[PDB]
């Protein structure tokens, strides 16, 4: 998984 | 397990390996079971099984591209459930610790823009073009998504500085110059220490790779190491205008929602609160 | 010398790496330096600096083809190819290391690292079929007839009496061979260059690496290396998988696989390597 998107 | 349910096929590609002695990374849409120096993709659901045949199409396109590092590249692909056996990128990622000293900083940087170069250089390409999708107005229909499954989640005043986050998708232009990788997060770029100083290995996950804006690498880069190393990339690559900023920025914005519309979608409470951490 | 020489240029490429600690291989006109990840090709004159760009290009075709393992990966920019000259070429290197002949003994490992073996020269002989692949390598015309001139002029000197009589022996049938332009033919598919992840299992093919020589020619070149290398019966095996088991392409590699004792010979003449030219005129004295 998250914030870069995953 | 999912090792003893593909020992037929284990015992085929990797001819005498124990498969309890492997691991298998579950991610989201294939199977990856690690072996020493490859991989070994399959499929979940049935429809990542028809759309492996181009994906492992698309990993070879990139094979050939000279981004002055390493790529999954393709070894093996058939049936038994499709199958795709990539090469195994060697390295570790970067901790943000090492950008402390500015030595490293200077390289790990110069090797960034090397990269990214090579990938909008790959972008003119029309061979490239042709091998790898470019959807039209993804942005549109990614606020139209996150309209339908988050604002209902969203509080009030999240709604509000969500829907300024969606209206500043739309100032963005459909720029489709450069290829993109989509997820370019600090664990899927490989590196080699303990040798001199980091050397990129090569870079790996490229299920989100398209043509596009190379501002969205940009921001995960930005996203992952933070402004002052960013600033240090835009200025050796020499993309360090308003512009550009003003993309990644808008870019840099979907990325909590992007968290917690996949995660709301594959029923990830974890990963969907803290995409939605700010927004209600 | 090598080291030395280049420290100031390795410092750059290869930041804080002791130089101390790297290892040369000696090529005819490059001069590639052999580091944890990657290998560093240095031009020996400006003649060989000329040809580096092309060399780019041929490595870069080499990465895109489906022979089922790894090869050297072109670590420079795009437009280095359409430069007139280089004064390095940065290249991945190969993970692995080389199989011995006593590991085949094992007929099961045999039948894994034959069809491995097969995988590759399968890819590179439909390779050979692509015109951007012929269009990118090179294809000299009567080689053979050129080989046993280049062996003659240049071996022969070094050879005794007895040897010369021998070498003209293996030259005779050259000049009967027919000019094949078919595969892609790597030139120098010694044990040594093909490289094995023996870790967990049987061994499973890791890349090849030396495509110095790599042209488009006759596939029965790099069958012939096999045959020197591992001897009759696994070439047989590796013939029958393959499917190229039959007595026009027998005949070739017994031919060819005389005189690559000679190739070895003359590659280390050129490149100076002593040790190598010791071990490829033995024999021949
Ligand atoms: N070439 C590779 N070399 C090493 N590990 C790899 C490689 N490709 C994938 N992985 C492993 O997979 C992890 C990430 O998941 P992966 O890239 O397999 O996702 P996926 O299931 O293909 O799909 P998605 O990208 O949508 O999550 C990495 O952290 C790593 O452990």
């Amino acid at each position: 998984k998250a914030x870069r998107a995953s | 397990g999912i090792l003893q349910a593909n020992r037929v096929l284990l015992s085929r590609l990797l001819p005498g390996v124990e498969p309890e002695g492997l691991t298998v990374r579950h991610g989201q849409f294939h199977q990856v079971v690690i072996a020493s120096d490859r991989v070994v993709c399959l499929p979940r659901t049935a429809a990542a099984a028809a759309r492996l045949p181009r994906r492992a199409a698309v990993m070879r396109v990139l094979a050939g591209l000279d981004l002055g590092c390493r790529t999954p590249r393709p070894l093996c692909e058939g049936s038994a459930l499709p199958f795709l056996v990539l090469s195994r990128v060697p390295g570790a990622p970067l901790e943000a610790d090492a950008l402390e000293d500015s030595k490293v900083a200077e390289v790990v940087a110069a090797q960034y823009v090397t990269l990214l170069s090579g990938l909008a250089s790959a972008g003119a390409d029309e061979k490239v073009r042709a091998a790898l999708p470019a959807p039209q107005g993804r942005w549109r229909q990614f606020a139209a998504d996150v309209r339908a499954e988050l604002f209902p989640l969203m509080s009030d005043g999240g709604c509000r500085q969500a829907e300024r986050e969606l209206a500043a998708l739309d100032s963005l232009p459909d720029i489709t110059e450069a290829v993109v990788h989509g997820n370019l997060g600090a664990e899927n770029v490989l590196w080699v220490r303990d040798d001199g100083l980091p050397r990129l290995s090569g870079v790996i996950d490229w299920d989100e790779v398209s043509i596009g804006d190379p501002a969205e690498d940009l921001a995960a880069i930005g996203a992952g190491y933070g402004k002052d190393f960013l600033d240090q990339v835009l200025t050796l690559g020499g993309w360090s205008d308003r512009r550009m900023a003003t993309r990644i920025a808008t870019i840099r914005a979907t990325f909590a929602l992007q968290q917690a519309l996949s995660a709301c979608r594959d029923g990830d409470e974890e990963e969907l609160a803290d995409g939605l951490t700010g927004y209600r």
